[PDB]
RNA sequence: UAGACAGCAGGACGGUGGCCAUGGAAGUCGGAAUCCGCUAAGGAGUGUGUAACAACUCACCUGCCGAAUCAACUAGCCCUG
């Protein structure tokens, strides 16, 4: 029922997402977009390693799930059941049409078989959050994953702190000074403009 | 950009004034190229990446050739680079021997076409330094740091072949 | 049946070897790359299975 | 204890080794030492009063950390009970033989060490308390005619007194 | 690793050789470390006993600070397998000690036969597995009701041989090795005065 | 890259005399003479000392591979000197389970006949390379000896036997019958 | 140059079956796990056959030759595919 993925790899047609105009499509094969101890505060898992793309193409929901599982298995077997938190940073919003020739070429407009995701260069596909003694295991995990995708990808470490957007060298000083607050799996920046009652509540 | 035998040019430049600002800052650069018509153009290429200017919004104050100071003293040069391959973009460091800074740079652009096959439009040159006999990290150049050095000229091929084209003496390749 | 020292000497040349998984070859027991061009010096080896 | 110096529930059972002798490093400078209020002279004075015969025999160690007077009963020396019925006394200054009398003569210490264990490391009617107290016949001994590795397939006593 | 282990030895062995004058060096022959291991039960840290590495080729750094003489006079004496055994104590006593302070001395083969060999007039062990071991050499093998009792007194081995597989497996397996020695006394460090152990 | 020079040396004892017509070495000593050519390597050979004490081989301006040859020349020469001064001796042993093997020597030291390998009726014949002499041994039953001055011919000769004596269409991990080399060595222990 | 890196030569004990699992796991499809020391160092032990072994073996130092070397990435010509 499913075709190969060389038939649908390139970003040819315009987006044709799921809405009131396109009806009659199934769901996707992936439904979970993050795993591991997904509750940890910002301080436990400071290291982040990413997977990055290098092509303008299309990736399928099946590929994402397979990659998700291969990484989890090894990462468990290496570090632990709770030594990490993993997140997927893509969503399959674009749809694929199929014309089945069981007339010929008359009345050609397909049926919504599939879902797929688009990629630009520099985008991110996968990311892991863990500790610094487990660096090489993180690299090994992602390397097993690239063999599930159609293209050329590459891996890099980030200078940031975890899944935040602040440089590590600055973060640690900057939390001991009441500009950054650890509100969950993330932080919350606050400037010097609001009303002072929030400056009264803090500093007390 | 193509290449012949290269030359070094000193180009220094400025933006254009306006009722806001009266005397903007000057900016200097050191550039290697065939002639002065292209060097002016490479200048606007770099200064645009760094700062926010253009050719219509600026002027060239001086462009001139800088001459070698000691062209009869052998020297060791070190070169820092940025180029980009078919996959990504890379940095590197390379070392050479020559008498003139121009000639060493020229000697690079050939070498890169040969090892890594990079055309000149894919190369950026940052810095060049006259390095001592020490501080040379590369062995091909350290072979020659010898006070008592020598070697022969082993197997030496006949040039000048088509002067006599049909002969009787088979040659000699020992001298 | 057979003296052990002679038996060891025979096993040297007929039981103590490594095997490329691709080309199904014989290699000296301290190897890491194949010798043949049919496989490309492939780096994928196993040891030879001793009798039970 | 977390918020401040509140000694409410701290009695703990830790593990140390290197043997219970007076030493040069003294074997009484662990990482758990400086947590427990122990100065260096008294913490050895209690250990050497506690290590009186029954038992002077080197075991790895064990320590049920209390505040001041910390008792240390004989641990589960099970490879070392092969030898820890050595003809006493042997404390210091007279130890030219490492453990070489070879006079344990297993007749009673097999089953007596087997029962002496506090139902420790076994899911069996003392079968494992025989096994792991026999796991260390490296430098062991046996009856004057019996040698290890060719006697270990026989049992000739009654299992009625096991626990 | 080798980071904190040797970071000690940046100055530790330097410190040992400077502040504490007199010493000995023990040469290690083809030996297993049982002697270096269970030398603990021969002595204690009356001074210290510690065999290390061949850092005794690093002596320009040691005479850099002008610590003590008789230090540099060892480079030929250390080509490989030697240690260092430190005692600041009575000379002739420790001389007599490490003349023959080598108890365990286990090794299957390779070593020397130091003394003359004698009649084996004892019971080393009987084996009913096979008698070809005795029939090959051809000596009296009188069988008197199962057991075998030898009475012949004759010479078999003499000093200055090279050990073979036959007597090697003999001296491993039958619980007799008058064959190996552990670690011997050979030098004198009298803080600067060099003389022999006579 | 390229490098300006690489060189390596070999000594000679007093008993031996060697000479060279360029890249053609002549060795002579007690056990005769040897002659070998190296006209396919492009090196400079020289010989210096009182009565030509020592030899050096050197090369100028070579790649990674071309430098690899310089030690290989030297290794061969050490072998030739040793052979003409001492001579090579390799020992070989036979192995069997039920059917033993009967080897005999027809010429003085040239032709070998192997008979009853695995209970066959076929006969295997082998011809030694010229210069080599074979002879059965003593103090151990199933043993051969090969003396020669040229290691090449010896090793080539011994291996012909080892391959001629081999079994087919079976599991060799069990059937381990054949003539297998025991140990290399020398005619003289010095 | 404090002598590593390749190779030759003495190895891989105790509280300890840590502890799930016993249909089998005193390392033994294998999973949360993975403290302590004896030395000079033996890992709650690396595939092997496995009632289970004892142990084979996969870090750790005692010597020979010996030093400028080692590892992981990356891209150009050539090669397998
Ligand atoms: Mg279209
Ligand atoms: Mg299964
Ligand atoms: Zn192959």
């Amino acid at each position: 029922g499913r075709r190969p993925a060389r038939c649908y790899r390139y970003c040819k047609n315009k987006p044709y997402p799921k809405s009131r105009f396109c009806r009659g499509v199934p769901d996707a094969k992936i439904r979970i977009f993050d795993l591991g101890r997904k509750k940890a505060k910002v301080d436990e898992f400071p290291l982040c390693g990413h997977m990055v793309s290098d092509e303008y193409e299309q990736l399928s929901s099946e590929a994402l799930e397979a990659a998700r599982i291969c990484a989890n298995k090894y990462m468990v077997k290496s570090c632990g059941k709770d030594g990490f938190h993993i997140r997927v940073r893509l969503h399959p919003f674009h749809v694929i049409r199929i014309n089945k020739m069981l007339t010929g070429m008359r009345g050609a407009f397909g049926k919504p078989q599939g879902t797929v995701a688009r990629v630009h260069i520099g985008q991110v596909i996968m990311s892991i959050r863990t500790k610094l003694q487990n660096k090489e295991h993180v690299v090994e995990a992602l390397r097993r994953a690239k063999f599930k995708f159609p293209g050329r990808q590459k891996i890099h470490i980030s200078k940031k702190w975890g899944f935040t957007k602040f440089n590590a060298d600055e973060f640690e000083d900057m939390v001991a000074e009441k500009r950054l607050i650890p509100d969950g799996c993330g932080v919350k920046y606050i400037p010097n403009r609001g009303p002072l009652d929030k400056w009264r509540a803090l500093h007390s | 950009k193509a290449s012949g035998t290269l030359r070094e040019y000193k180009v220094v430049g400025r933006c254009l004034p306006t009722p806001k600002c009266r005397t903007p800052p000057l900016y200097r650069m050191r550039i290697f190229a065939p002639n002065h018509v292209v060097a002016k153009s490479r200048f606007w290429y770099f200064v645009s990446q760094l700062k926010k200017m253009k050719k219509s919004s600026g002027e060239i104050v001086y462009c001139g050739q800088v001459f070698e100071k000691s062209p009869l003293r052998v020297k060791n040069f070190g070169i820092w680079l940025r180029y980009d391959s078919r996959s990504g973009t890379h940095n590197m460091y390379r070392e050479y021997r020559d008498l003139t800074t121009a000639g060493a740079v020229t000697q690079c652009y050939r070498d890169m076409g040969a090892r890594h096959r990079a055309r000149a439009h894919s190369i950026q040159i940052m810095k060049v330094e006259e390095i001592a006999a020490s501080k040379c990290r590369r062995p091909a150049v350290k072979q020659f740091h010898d006070s008592k050095i020598k070697f022969p000229l082993p197997h030496r091929v006949l040039r000048r072949q088509h002067k006599p084209r049909f002969t009787t003496k088979r040659p000699n390749t020992f001298f | 049946i057979i003296e052990p020292s002679l038996r060891q000497l025979a096993q040297k040349y007929n039981c103590d070897k490594m095997i490329c998984r691709k080309c199904y070859a014989r290699l000296h027991p301290r190897a890491v790359n194949c010798r043949k061009k049919k496989c490309g010096h492939t780096n994928n080896l196993r040891p030879k299975k001793k009798v039970k | 204890m977390p918020p401040k110096f509140d000694p409410n529930e701290i009695k703990v059972v830790y593990l140390r080794c290197t043997g219970g002798e007076v030493g040069a490093t003294s074997a009484l400078a662990p990482k758990i030492g400086p947590l427990g209020l122990s100065p260096k002279k008294v913490g050895d004075d209690i250990a050497k009063a506690t290590g009186d015969w029954k038992g002077l025999r080197i075991t790895v160690k064990l320590t049920i950390q209390n505040r001041q007077a910390q008792i240390e009963v004989v641990p589960s020396a099970s490879a070392l009970i092969i030898k820890a019925l050595k003809e006493p006394p042997r404390d210091r200054k007279k130890q030219k033989n490492i453990k070489h009398s070879g006079n344990i003569t297993f007749d009673e210490i097999v089953n007596i060490a087997r029962q002496m264990r506090h139902r420790s490391l076994a899911r069996e009617l003392s079968g494992t308390i025989k096994e792991i107290l026999g796991t260390a016949q490296s430098v062991g001994c046996n009856v004057d005619g019996r040698h290890p590795h060719d006697i270990i397939d026989d049992i000739n006593s009654g299992a009625v007194e096991c626990p | 690793d080798r980071a904190t282990w040797k970071s000690n030895y940046f100055l530790k062995i330097i410190q040992l050789l400077d502040d504490y004058p007199k010493c000995f060096i023990v040469g290690a022959d083809n030996v297993g470390s049982k002697q270096m291991q269970q030398i603990r039960m021969s002595l204690r840290g009356k001074a210290v006993v510690l065999m290390g590495k061949n850092t005794m080729m690093r002596k320009a750094i040691r005479g850099h600070l002008e610590n003590n003489p008789a230090l540099e006079k060892l480079l030929p004496h250390i080509r490989g397998n030697v240690g260092f055994v430190f005692t600041k104590e009575d000379l002739t006593e420790i001389r007599d000690m490490l003349l023959a302070n080598k108890v365990p001395a286990a090794a299957r083969a390779g070593a020397i036969a130091p003394c003359e060999v004698t009649v084996p007039a004892q019971n080393t062990g009987l084996g009913p597995e096979k008698t070809s071991f005795f029939q090959a050499l051809g000596i009296t093998t009188k069988i008197s009701r199962g057991t075998i009792e030898i009475l012949s007194d004759v010479q078999l081995i003499k000093t200055g041989d090279k050990v073979g597989a036959s007597e090697a497996t003999l001296l491993n397996m039958l619980n007799i090795s008058p064959f190996s020695f552990g670690l011997i006394i050979q030098q004198v460090f009298d803080n600067g005065s060099i003389y022999n152990p006579e | 890259m390229k490098t300006i020079l690489s060189n390596q040396t070999v000594d000679i004892p007093e008993n031996v005399d060697i000479s060279l017509k360029g890249r053609t070495v002549i060795v002579k000593g007690p056990r005769g003479t040897l002659r070998r050519d190296f006209n396919h390597i492009n090196v400079e050979l020289s010989l210096l000392g009182k009565k030509k004490k020592r030899l050096r081989v050197d090369k100028w301006w070579g790649n990674r591979k071309e430098l690899a040859t310089v030690r290989t020349i030297c290794s061969h020469v050490q072998n030739m000197i040793k052979g003409v001064t001492l001579g090579f001796r390799y020992k070989m042993r036979s192995v069997y389970a039920h059917f033993p093997i009967n080897v005999v020597i027809q010429e003085n030291g040239s032709l070998v006949e192997i008979r009853n390998f695995l209970g066959e009726k076929y006969i295997r014949r082998v011809r030694m390379r010229p210069g080599v002499a074979c002879s059965v041994s003593q103090a151990q039953k199933d043993e051969l000896v090969l003396e020669g001055n040229d290691i090449e011919l010896v090793s080539n000769s011994a291996a012909l036997i080892q391959q001629a004596t081999t079994v087919k269409n079976k599991d060799i991990r069990k059937f381990l019958d054949g003539i297998y080399v025991s140990e290399k060595g020398t005619v003289q222990q010095a």
